[PDB]
């Protein structure tokens, strides 16, 4: 909502390539880890790609050689560059940030994103 | 709102024929158009009907398959592709517009009509 | 929105198309969905293009111009319900007049027969007179009272049979109900039904 | 006036500035492990999180503990004896490792702990093995508060300083090695951190072993040469001397985990600046402590030379430098509010709840020096139970019930965070009153109890 | 993933009722919930929906001001209250499931629409009292074309509110036989008809018995159709 901005989206054609992005505020983003959840009509929530604070990247079973995600730290930015998308990529995606609130806490804390819609077809 | 057929006549058992239907003074594209036949000494029945553009066409059980209807609404013409003719088939047809929007039925002007005669 | 193609009088194995014309120059794709006659509606299509998981893949969607249009490459005898399109405006959720698919068929005229009230209704002081039209395939058909040649408006109600599963045709009857006083003032009572199966409309009348 | 105040004020400056030194080592140590494991993943730093808030109430038992074995070889000493000291320091060295067996079963039961306070799977194994691997420091963390104890006891601070610093500084390339899998080590990961620290421990521990056995300046006392064996007598002398000072230091940390727990309910915007406040005042708090320390070494060494009106002498000065360095630390809280609220956060909400909270936590700094100062005061007087008793009826009775009543309730508009705050200064104050009132008895005491219950 | 309706049943105009949806097998916190409702005889229209919170939540321009949503997280209910209702409210309402911000997300590209919905509950505004039928003769004559094939009915009318079921010979006739759908009529009952095309050979020389049941009532009312 306010923490996390996603922005890009629209209507990519089969086998194009969509570059997604997740602006950060309010967080200090240097210590917390990102991650990308996809959500069609029908199906549940499910993760796509994660990445740590370390830059360890995690990507889903079927997700293999098709996404990249890439962070930057100097402009709090989280990027996905999606290659070869298919007609079942189709979803709202969220961009998804959990870790400390502050120094002095422990127990880390989770802020969710409004989520950008991705279509492809014809 | 003058209605003439035209085409038909005597034709040989198992032929081909087309019918057309010329309307003057008004426009059929905002309306329906049908066919109908009487064999002398008869009563007048129900042969095809075809309705605007994107509503499809629909014939009567007897005439089912050998008949066909289409619309010019550039000519304000209908026509009637016929197939497989039989004596039976013996008839003076006439052509009537639906002018209902609804198509309620009103076949509120009728043609001349045009005698159709199958004998070999 | 403005779904055109209200009716469908679509066979078996064809394929078929319906539009629903977006009636304003507002931002939302269109989405499909299937209701059966009696039950909850399903959805078919979302995003105008995609297709919902479990749906087969005869449905089809696409957006030609400014209009969205929904595609059946075969019609199995499955696939035989109402249609909705849904689209937003700004936080409102529009949905369209409807599309109903009609099994063809030929056109068959309808067979009409009169009942006048019973004796047994007069005593009550009320008497309903009807006219019931049977065995008929288009849905449209025009019936009207006339009694002592005088045509009679706001006093009648009519209602039609769901399709048959024996020959798709329909039923429909119409009643007109009137007081004992006006009943027995007038003479001659009569209901004519028009149709696009018949040559001219045809009149049942009775005398009381 | 001046006279003697001047003279003790600067022999308390030094003695108490390398005590500080060591203390922001320490804390470092942790902090260090902190920011460095979130260099690896989110999951591992709050696991070595959590590890360090189940670690920190545990050892802080036996540290407590110890404090007993400090005024006692600062008497002996300042009197002139130096020759059963070695005794005491032997005895110590075995009580620490009796003690170091509760705590470590303690320790061994975390796993239990995690489950309490719902912790995933991931961060609860990493937070296990973190444990089990400080375990193994344990023993090697309570041998060198020990002797840091003798050495300080005998007024010479200076070393722990140095090795303090040292082992700060060597756990940046020691965790470096671990954490990332370098030099042949294995990839433990954000687990490297605990096997990084007890490395150090070991090592400081080690250090300051060689210290003690060539100094030139404890060359003297000859520590390390007569091997005393163990006098359960004694064992049982010097461990009811140190628990009361233990229970103590238990009962602060467990006071401020039940108010975590209590302020939850308002909010989690809430306590995210309430904890920001509170470990902002946990390192000004590290002021004050060390002044506390450095007068109990003090009183002790004017007893040992039976001076009663230089030990009252060596209080009051350090009760007044711990006031001045309370009131200097104060006002740069209340002036650098806002920038000291942006190093912790980046949420502005938090920022401006933890600015105003940063207001009471002023006041809360004044008041948390005069009791700490005055509580190592009269511990130099072997007065350790009366601590206990006045603490604690002061913290659990006062803070915690009028905490709850002029926050949560309104039994007095419920104030929020700032109601648990003004609570806390409510029990700081008066236990400052209660604290205070029992050293003016005692300084004015029959001139002979005194120094009797100083080898108490 | 299930969704359940409550309420309904029979109000008098002016009234108010309230209707209870519950949702089983998924996370009420990340969609929201529609109402749909739909007229006898009419098309699906759109009532009103709220997200998870009170913070977002939307009501059709037709009955702005009458209605009101709520949700209860606690159980995964939400609540459609409604109150100072009009005899054109009697319907059928659905419960639907959507996405959570779908105003955010709605643009020319992307619709979610919405996935699962309930039975629904029918809610019915009247003012007439339950009452059984009366059921009335309409039997053809020497000139129903006679000879061939002639229509025989039987006629219901003013009955309320539950499904006035009928039958011709306990069930042994099912041939040809329809029964149009229930009329509204204005004074607020409800009128019916069934009609057999019964062979026109004296009818066969068998008795015709209309049968009729009204639950209400349990009235198993017995009309000996006769030829007048
Ligand atoms: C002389 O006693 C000590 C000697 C050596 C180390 C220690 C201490 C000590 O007392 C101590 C603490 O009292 C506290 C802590 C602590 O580490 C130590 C030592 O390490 C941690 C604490 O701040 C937290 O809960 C945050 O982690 C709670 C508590 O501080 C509480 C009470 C304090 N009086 C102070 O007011 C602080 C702000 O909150």
């Amino acid at each position: 909502q306010r923490q996390l901005v996603e922005s890009g989206g629209g209507l990519v054609q089969p086998g194009g390539s969509l570059r997604l992005s997740c602006a950060a505020s309010g967080i200090i983003f240097k210590i917390n880890d990102m991650g990308w959840f996809r959500q069609a009509p029908g199906k549940e929530r499910e993760g796509v790609a994660g990445i740590t604070s370390g830059g360890r990247t995690n990507y889903a079973d079927s997700v293999k050689g098709r996404f990249i995600i890439s962070r930057d730290n100097v402009k709090n930015t989280v990027y996905l560059q999606m290659n070869s998308l298919e007609p079942e990529d189709t979803a709202v995606y969220y961009c998804k940030s959990d870790g400390l609130i502050s120094y002095a806490a422990s127990q880390l804390s989770t802020y969710w994103g409004k989520g950008t819609p991705v279509t492809v077809s014809s | 709102v003058q209605l003439q057929e035209s085409g038909g006549g005597l034709v040989q058992p198992g032929g081909s024929l087309r019918l057309s239907c010329a309307a003057s003074g008004r426009t059929i594209s905002r309306y329906a158009m049908s066919w109908f036949r009487q064999a002398p000494g008869k009563e007048r029945e129900f042969v095809a009907v075809a309705r605007r553009s994107g509503d499809g066409a629909f014939y009567a059980d007897s005439v089912q398959g050998r008949f066909t209807v289409s619309r010019d609404d550039a000519k304000n013409t209908v026509y009637l592709q016929m197939n497989s003719l039989k004596p039976e088939d013996t008839a003076v047809y006439y052509c009537a517009i639906d002018s209902d929007t609804f198509y309620s039925g009103s076949y509120d002007y009728w043609g001349q009509g045009t005698q159709v005669t199958v004998s070999s | 929105m403005t779904q055109s193609p209200s009716s469908l009088s679509a066979s078996v194995g064809d394929r078929v198309t319906i539009t629903c014309r977006a009636s304003q120059s507002v931002s939302s794709a269109v989405a499909w969905y299937q209701q059966k006659p009696g039950k909850a509606p399903k959805l078919l299509i979302y995003s105008a293009s995609s297709l919902y998981s479990g749906v087969p893949s005869r449905f089809s969607g696409s957006r030609s111009g400014t209009d969205f249009t929904l595609t059946i490459s075969s019609l199995q005898p499955e696939d035989f319900a109402t249609y909705y399109c849904q689209q937003s405006s700004s936080s409102l959720i529009t949905f369209g007049q409807g599309t109903k698919v009609e099994i063809k068929r030929t056109v068959a005229a309808p067979s009409v027969f009169i009942f006048p009230p019973s004796d047994s209704q007069l005593k009550s002081g009320t008497a309903s007179v009807v006219c019931l039209l049977n065995n008929f395939y288009p849905r449209e058909a025009k019936v009207q009272w006339k009694v002592d040649n005088a045509l009679q408006s706001g006093n009648s109600q009519e209602s039609v049979t769901e399709q048959d599963s024996k020959d798709s045709t329909y039923s429909l009857s119409s009643t007109l109900t009137l007081s004992k006083a006006d009943y027995e003032k007038h003479k001659v009572y009569a209901c004519e039904v028009t149709h696009q199966g018949l040559s001219s409309p045809v009149t049942k009348s009775f005398n009381r | 006036s001046v006279h003697r105040y001047k003279k003790e004020a600067s022999n308390l400056i030094k003695l108490a500035t390398p005590v500080l030194i060591a203390s922001v080592a320490q804390t470092g140590m942790g902090f260090v492990d902190t920011i460095m494991a979130g260099g690896v993943s989110a999951i591992d730093m709050a696991a070595v999180s959590i590890a360090a808030s189940i670690w920190l109430p545990s050892i802080l038992f036996g540290v407590g503990l110890l404090m007993a074995l400090v005024p006692v070889v600062a008497q002996l000493n300042g009197a002139g004896r130096q020759h059963k000291i070695p005794f005491e320091v032997h005895q110590g060295l075995i009580l620490a490792l009796l003690v170091s067996v509760p705590i470590i079963a303690v320790l061994f039961q975390t796993q239990f702990i995690i489950r309490f306070m719902d912790v995933e799977e991931a961060m609860a194994t990493k937070t296990v093995g973190y444990m089990h691997a400080v375990i193994f420091a344990v023993p090697a963390y309570l041998l060198f508060q020990a002797l840091r104890s003798f050495t300080d006891g005998m007024s010479l601070t200076k070393p722990a300083m140095v090795i303090g610093f040292i082992g700060l500084l060597l756990n940046i390339p020691l965790n470096w090695i671990f954490v990332y899998g370098k030099f042949g080590a294995p990839e433990l990961g954000g687990v490297g951190c605990g096997v990084a620290t007890a490395i150090v421990y070991w090592i400081m521990l080690l250090l300051l072993l060689f210290y003690i056995v060539t100094s030139k300046r404890l060359a003297h006392v000859k520590v390390f040469e007569t091997f005393h064996k163990p006098q359960p007598k004694e064992l049982i002398r010097l461990f009811r001397l140190g628990f009361p000072v233990a229970a103590a230091l238990f009962f602060e940390v467990t006071l401020f985990a039940v108010v975590a727990l209590l302020v939850a309910p308002l909010g989690s915007t809430v306590v995210a600046a309430h904890q920001v406040a509170l470990n902002f005042s946990s390192l000004v708090f590290m002021f004050p402590m060390s002044i506390g320390a450095a007068v109990s070494i003090r009183v002790g060494h004017k007893l040992g030379e039976q001076d009663t009106k230089g030990a009252a002498i060596a209080a009051n000065v350090g009760l007044m430098t711990g006031l001045a360095t309370a009131c200097i630390t104060a006002l740069l809280t209340v002036l650098f509010r806002e920038q000291i609220a942006l190093l912790y956060t980046e949420n502005q909400v938090v920022v401006a709840l933890a600015m105003q909270l940063l207001l009471f936590a002023a006041i809360y700094q004044c008041m948390d020096a005069v009791q700490v100062v005055a509580a190592g005061s009269l511990r130099g007087y072997k007065d350790m139970t009366a601590i206990f008793h006045r603490t604690f009826i002061s913290y659990w009775v006062l803070g915690l019930p009028t905490g709850y009543i002029l926050g949560m309730t309104n039994w007095l508009q419920p104030l929020g965070a700032k109601g648990f705050w003004l609570g806390f200064i409510i029990g700081l104050s008066a236990a400052a009153l209660m604290l205070g009132q029992r050293l003016y008895w005692l300084q004015k005491q029959s001139d002979d109890v005194q120094l009797h219950l100083a080898a108490k | 993933v299930q969704l359940v309706e409550s309420g309904g049943g029979l109000v008098q105009p002016g009234g108010s009722l309230r209707l209870s949806c519950a949702a089983s097998g998924f996370n009420f916190s990340y969609y929201s919930i529609h109402w749909v409702r739909q007229a006898p005889g009419k098309g699906l229209e759109w009532v009103a929906y709220i997200s998870s919170s009170s913070s977002y939540t939307s009501y059709a321009d037709s009955v702005k001001g009458r209605f009101t949503i709520s949700a209860d997280t606690s159980k995964n209910t939400a609540y459609l209250q409604m109150n100072s209702l009009r005899a054109e409210d009697t319907a059928v309402y659905y419960c639907a499931r959507g996405y959570q911000y779908w105003q955010y997300h709605a643009s020319w590209y992307w619709n979610g629409g919405l996935d699962y919905w309930g039975q629904g509950t029918l809610v019915t505004v009247s003012s007439a009292s339950t009452k059984g039928p009366s059921v009335f003769p309409l039997a053809p004559s020497s000139k129903s074309t006679s000879g061939g094939t002639a229509a025989l009915g039987c006629l219901v009318k003013d009955y309320f509110p539950e499904p006035v079921t009928v039958s011709w010979n306990s069930g042994a006739l099912t041939s040809g036989v329809h029964t149009f759908p229930a009329v509204l009529q204005s004074s607020g009952l409800y009128s019916l008809s069934s009609v057999v095309t019964v062979p026109s050979s004296s009818l066969g020389t068998q008795t015709y018995i209309c049968n009729v049941n009204h639950k209400p009532s349990n009235t198993k009312v017995d009309k000996k159709v006769e030829p007048k």
